[PDB]
């Protein structure tokens, strides 16, 4: 019997980025169920703040048995629920690709237009025909978000939510 | 405080403790966790450590035990373990109203007699067992000097209470083994008394025996009759006397 | 047996942000239950003044039982239902790249359009062309509101709402 | 037998802003329920005028019974439905923020085409272009209404609409 919302533990030893789903496998270390083995799998945020982990499928060594208790992540010595990663991927290559596609258009149109009031032709040249397809193609890759990642030295703690026997 | 009791509701009337009890209240509420913790890995590291001493003293010392245990001297001329026997005095019952029942003395055999091969050691009775455990975990680490000297504390109150149970531990089993010790001694001293019949058991012979693969020379099977009992005709019964 | 309405204590323990959903659980300490820990989840409000914890799924000790009291929080020593957090998170970033965006965008165009009444013109160029995309991406991300966030070491007052047995 | 709207007394203890619906609690401290208490909800107006307090769920102490005598509440010792709180909670700041957006909008459009007849342009830069997306997002927000807030250390007086027993 393992109470309606209690306390456990366990070890997280494989690392995975946040992009494909798939199985996941802690152990759990200390309680009752001693040696047990638990998969499961991850959930995609749109936001930057956190990341947590599906935890459904549960192997108690001994007996050979698959129960499916599911619980999730709590992050260890700050009893969160955030991931300890960077959340800075890809801001600033974007940013900058972007920024700079803009300001290569922005130089061959300008200098361009203060022609009436040869190497410098050939700047606004390839200023002004650079700029463009990559301002639409930044703009196309824009939307790719800062991917998160969680580590293969960390512990994590789960909490109960159903009973099991 | 409630002791001082209107000194306290006069000072609860002011609004300063009002303001001061939301902090011992987040106080509280974080207090629990470190100790249950703290006194788990102080009970199991006393424990251990306290037994490990113990059954180190135990082997310094096994000599005298051996010395003091002549199990092989308790035995009879077929290697039989004699019985157990308790004895009581002074016995009384008031077992509900309108009724009592008083009496003298009694006996009763605790442990029947039975064939043995080899006499028991004290080393079955008082050694305990160890497993040191060197595997420390943390469920919340300690950050403040305060929560890490109330972790110290309560993990030494852990070890002082491992320290107690194997002290209890310990005593139950010289209780035990003083006891069978005592039933063994008191059952030789009551056939001396002659208040207990001896074990009666016979022998059957045969010679050569088998099939024609197998033989056996000289067989003998022994095979005890007649448990020992007490007896209820108090005539044949010799008391004693000193000088 | 539990009153309609009345007022209990309980410890949590366990902090959560207001991004993701999840179980969450608190432990009453006091009272006629004891060692008794509930789970449940959260709420994400409209606007940010307040924020309460959904509990719903209780489990006592001694015995295997789950019974089903719906209760809600109140901030302790407050007798109020706000949250002890911030609500400052996410205006000022988003205001001052909307503003640095808006303010690249006017110099390029106005310091263009003063011209008849090289560095200079190369800055007219690149605040000219870096503020409009960032200006439409700025108005893109500029909806995000301000998360709220319990804390890990600080219980919580509950106040019931059905009885039990 | 309680007789069909008569006036009864409560003493109300835990606070709410008028943000998100809840559970609140009131006891009944006179008559001859003693020691009962009521638990419901309140109403989000249109004008911020009052605030009345939807109390449905009655418990008498001691047995286990839940009445449904439904009433509401009116401010004591003015025999009104008001609420005694603040009202001004949320004019000023949308009202200088638009008008601020608005002031830059203009002084950079009017300071530009006053240039006919470097830093007095850039001033002209900075607030024609911050002006107009701050103004368009002051439009957006200037809809949010002022709320009100009850206390957590005032009675309440509660007026009966139906019978019990």
């Amino acid at each position: 019997i393992i109470k309606t919302g209690d306390i456990m533990f366990a070890v997280l030893d494989t690392s995975v980025n946040s992009d494909e789903p798939g199985p996941i496998l802690a152990t759990i270390v200390t309680g009752k169920l001693k040696g047990s083995k638990l998969i499961g799998s991850f959930n995609l945020p749109s936001n930057a703040d956190k990341m947590v982990i599906t935890f459904n499928t549960m192997s108690i060594p001994g007996a050979e048995k698959t129960i499916s208790i599911s619980a999730y992540a709590i992050d260890p010595n700050t009893a969160r629920t955030a991931l300890a990663s960077r959340t800075n991927h890809h801001y600033l290559m974007r940013y900058g690709s972007l920024f700079a596609s803009s300001f290569l258009q922005g130089f061959g149109n300008a200098f361009q237009s203060a022609n009436t009031t040869s190497t410098l032709e050939n700047a606004v040249i390839g200023l002004a025909t650079v700029g463009k397809a990559w301002s639409q193609q930044a703009q196309q890759l824009f939307n790719t978000p800062t991917t998160v990642e969680v580590y293969s030295g960390t512990g994590l703690g789960i909490l109960f939510t159903q009973d099991v026997t | 405080g409630d002791t001082g009791s209107l000194a306290g509701l006069q000072a609860m009337a002011d609004s300063k403790y009002t303001r001061a009890q939301k902090k011992q209240k987040m106080g509280k509420i974080r207090e629990m966790a470190l100790k249950e913790t703290a006194l788990s890995v102080g009970a199991q590291a006393g424990l251990a450590w306290r037994a490990k001493i113990i059954d180190e003293q135990l082997n310094k010392q096994a000599r005298n035990l051996d010395a003091i245990y002549d199990f092989n001297s308790l035995v009879l001329e077929h290697n039989i373990l004699p019985p157990v026997l308790l004895e009581g005095r002074n016995t009384l019952n008031l077992a509900d109203a309108q009724s009592i029942r008083i009496s003298d003395r009694t006996y009763k055999v605790a442990k029947q007699a039975h064939f043995i091969t080899t006499p028991p050691t004290w080393r079955q009775y008082l050694w305990m067992d160890y497993v040191k455990p060197e595997a420390p975990n943390v469920t919340l680490l300690p950050k403040t000097k305060a929560e890490k000297e109330i972790w110290c504390i309560y993990t030494e109150r852990g070890w002082k209470n491992g320290i107690d149970q194997a002290n209890t531990i310990l005593e139950e089993n010289i209780a035990r083994i003083k006891e069978d010790f005592g039933g063994m001694i008191l059952y030789r001293k009551l056939l001396a008394m002659n208040m207990v019949s001896p074990p009666y058991v016979s022998h059957t012979d045969l010679g050569v025996t088998g099939d024609g693969s197998e033989i056996h020379i000289d067989d003998r099977v022994l095979r005890i009759t007649a448990l020992p009992e007490l007896n209820v005709n108090s005539a044949e019964w010799r008391a004693a006397v000193a000088k």
